[PDB]
């Protein structure tokens, strides 16, 4: 017998495609969810700032009543 | 390889990429596609190995 290195009856194929998934969101959906979380942060920001101004006015009234 | 095949390259399936513009992004693309065509030629050369001679 002979003992070279042949391929055994043929081998499987190997791909040659530029395999790209291009996944992720679109323009509109990513854009809208970013602006939506932005507006959520704005609303909570507005609420905290106006309640904070209430308390800071109370601090002003403390210094007024303390002064003379 | 496709104008004067100096060896058994005439029996394998591939295609050389042609460049469109005088720039190097495109030349990079043709390098990468020549790599992948070399992978195709390696697969066909594994499938077509005769047990002839040294």
């Amino acid at each position: 017998v002979k003992q070279d290195m042949p391929p055994v009856g043929g081998y499987g194929p190997i791909d040659y495609k530029r395999n790209l998934p291009r996944r992720g969101l679109s323009g509109y959906s990513m854009f809208a969810v970013g602006i939506g979380a932005l507006l959520f942060g704005y609303w909570s920001m507005m609420r905290w700032n106006r309640e904070r101004r209430r308390l800071q006015i109370e601090d002003f009234e403390a210094r007024i009543a303390l002064m003379p | 390889r496709k104008t004067q095949p100096y060896d058994v390259y005439d029996q394998v399936e591939f295609d050389v990429p042609i460049g469109s513009r005088g720039d190097c992004y495109d030349r990079y693309l043709c390098r990468v596609e020549e790599m992948r065509q070399s992978i195709r030629i390696i697969s066909q050369c594994l499938n077509k190995m005769p047990p002839g001679e040294i």
